[PDB]
């Protein structure tokens, strides 16, 4: 090989045949949540159990 | 016997010998010169003599 090579540079890959080291160190995490609720409650009551004579009609 | 190489990483000379250094302006004692200390090993091709 007759190509020029620097002295103080970090010897990074520069041509087709150059080799490089890869540290994967991959870490991905995704989360998703959702909730919904709806509650309705009702109760009505009415009773005499004793009706006046004048109100007995109704 | 240190090999002297060019920018192409090729050994172009071999250097070996004795260092000479100077013996308030003190001389540099961490840098010396060797006269005829290196012998060439490779010859660079040239175009001299070709063309007009």
């Amino acid at each position: 090989n007759y190509g020029y090579q620097p002295l103080f540079e970090d010897r990074r890959p520069r041509n087709i045949g150059d080799t490089l080291t890869i540290v994967l160190q991959e870490n991905v995490s995704a989360s998703k949540s959702s909730s919904a609720n709806a509650s309705r409650d009702g109760k009505t009551s009415f009773g005499f159990d004793t009706v006046p004579r004048y109100l007995q009609g109704l | 016997m240190t090999p002297l190489k060019g920018v192409d990483s090729q050994v172009y000379a071999l250097a070996q010998g004795n260092i000479l250094v100077g013996g308030v302006q003190v001389n540099q004692l961490n840098g010396g010169r060797i006269t005829n200390g290196a012998i060439i090993e490779r010859e660079l091709p040239t175009q001299f003599g070709a063309g007009n």
